[PDB]
């Protein structure tokens, strides 16, 4: 068993509100991932704030440019990875294992991607994938793998 | 009576090297290359609302924006810095800086290391783009047109604006001024009536100015403060809209409410027309100032009811120089001129009807 607080305040998922067809805006007023791993105390992980990570249309995305997004130094950043392993052990079937402009839009204050985050624990930069369309619902990793980036 | 902006154009500005111009509008902002005439990008009403002022930093992604017109998203007391090279899904992520004031912003001037904000009675100077801090603040006379010019040279940090005395200029060397100290602005008594236009040449060695009478343009050396030349635009009063130097300081152009752009030679002043009375040698003690006045080498006509900015184009050949006029009615005019005073239209376009060629 684990204890890891996570908060998502005022997630105004007004699906099909309008954006013409199923705007379905996540419009997440706050998406602070309070904790993961073995830590139950709140420590600011991310994906007023207005973090519309999934503000949609008909096909779009966004990010809230918070001052610090990924502070991963608590217990094991791969403890959620073993949580996913125990999930696929419990959830026996695990299938998912205009232009987007699917920006990360945050001057990430950071501190295997998890391994490098642990080793490093500002230190990264926002992708600004304007009209990249690198994702295709299964090609999100492909769009994330476009080019290369490193800082500090 | 605020004239309703012809075709929604609220302000027009050349960038520091006159190679681009920016257009603030009721429908947002547009940015144009001058030669060839081509749209380089715009900000729509959905991004920025109606705009009062735009200033571009050289040929960069940095724009200084001031809300204005009929439907602004932003305050007329705020200067917003837009960075067009920033990737972001939200237009708000391209807004990188805000400078807020207690009164409406009447002009913004930029160079590589500084931004200048002009209010009616105050001028603020900040470091820019990196870690903006207030360097200087200057009190002015009533400056309702935001009249200010900033030398674009790397070697000289000269600022010029209307001085406290009517028809005077204040000049400030911002490199020789210790931050937080009043280096005393030096004063040039340029005119007897209020300043209507002021411009520095590219090296910041010469200042040109015209008053609200707009009959005379006066040039002064910025170091010695001596009057170098007095140019005569016309007999009749005219509201000047723009004065600019050629890149090499060999010429000066001037646009006005007469629907005329005048061109003056500065380097070879013999190319300028002189009054016929100057050939009727010195008959009597009272005609002296009209006899020494230099008239335009060349001039051309633009729509008289359309305010226009004017600048020099890139030299196309050893003896053919170009002048561009950009008019608030959405018209672009290019004229070629020669040292013998011929001046012919080379191009005419409606720059507001240039769509982005999304065809190629």
């Amino acid at each position: 068993h684990v204890l890891m607080e996570i908060q998502l305040s005022k997630v105004s998922f007004q699906h099909e509100v309008y954006r013409p067809l199923s705007r379905q805006v996540f419009i997440v007023q706050e998406l602070e991932v309070r904790d993961r791993l073995a830590s139950s105390q709140i420590n600011k992980f991310l994906y007023s704030n207005m973090l519309t990570i999934k503000a949609l249309h008909v096909c779009c995305l966004r990010v809230s440019l918070m001052p610090l997004r990924l502070n991963v130094d608590q217990d094991a950043l791969f403890f959620l990875k073993d949580f996913f392993t125990s999930l696929v052990a419990g959830i026996n079937p695990v299938v998912p294992g205009r232009e987007f402009r699917f920006t990360s839009e945050v001057p990430i204050w950071l501190d295997t991607f998890a391994g490098l985050l642990i080793g490093l624990a500002s230190e990264l930069k926002l992708k600004r994938l304007c009209c990249r369309h690198g994702l295709l619902g299964v090609d999100k990793v492909l769009g994330y793998a476009l080019n290369e980036w490193l800082q500090d | 009576m605020t004239q309703q902006p012809l075709r929604g154009v609220t302000s027009l500005r050349f960038n520091q090297d006159q190679s681009c111009f920016c257009c603030a509008m009721e429908t947002g902002v547009r940015i144009y290359n001058v030669e060839p005439l081509m749209e380089k990008g715009h900000l729509d009403h959905e991004q920025v609302g109606s705009m009062g002022l735009v200033e571009m930093l050289h040929r960069s992604n940095l724009l200084a924006l001031v809300g204005g017109g009929s439907s602004p998203k932003f305050s007329e007391i705020s200067v917003l810095i837009w960075d067009d090279a920033r990737e972001g899904k939200d237009s708000k992520e391209k807004l990188v800086l805000e400078f807020t004031f207690t009164k409406p912003v009447l002009s913004v001037r930029m160079r590589h290391d500084k931004i200048v904000i002009v209010l009616k009675n105050r001028i603020y100077v900040y470091s820019f783009p990196d870690n903006p801090r207030k360097l200087f603040e200057f009190d002015t006379r009533d400056n309702p047109k935001g009249l200010c010019d900033l030398c674009p040279s790397l070697e000289k940090q000269l600022l010029v604006f209307p001085g406290h005395k009517c028809g005077s200029l204040q000049l400030v060397d911002l490199a020789s001024t210790k931050p937080g100290t009043s280096s005393a602005p030096f004063t040039i008594n340029a005119h007897q009536s209020d300043i209507a236009c002021v411009s520095l040449n590219q090296p910041g060695t010469v200042v040109a100015s015209a008053s609200q009478k707009g009959t005379l343009i006066r040039l002064f050396d910025t170091q010695s403060k001596e009057k170098l030349v007095e140019l005569r635009r016309g007999t009749d009063p005219a509201t000047l809209y723009c004065i600019n130097f050629s890149h090499d300081s060999s010429f000066l152009c001037a646009s006005s409410d007469k629907g005329t752009v005048h061109i003056f030679a500065l380097k070879d002043t013999r190319l300028n027309r002189r009054s016929a009375l100057a050939r009727v040698g010195k008959v009597g003690p009272m005609i002296g100032q009209y006899v020494d006045s230099q008239w335009s080498l060349a001039s051309f006509t633009v729509p008289a009811e359309s305010a226009c900015i004017c600048a020099f184009g890139r030299n196309t050949s050893k003896n053919v120089n170009s002048v561009i006029a950009i008019c608030v009615d959405g018209t672009f005019h290019k004229y070629v001129f020669t040292p013998d005073g011929n001046c012919n239209r080379e191009a005419f376009d409606v720059y507001l009807d240039i769509c982005d060629d999304d065809d190629f």
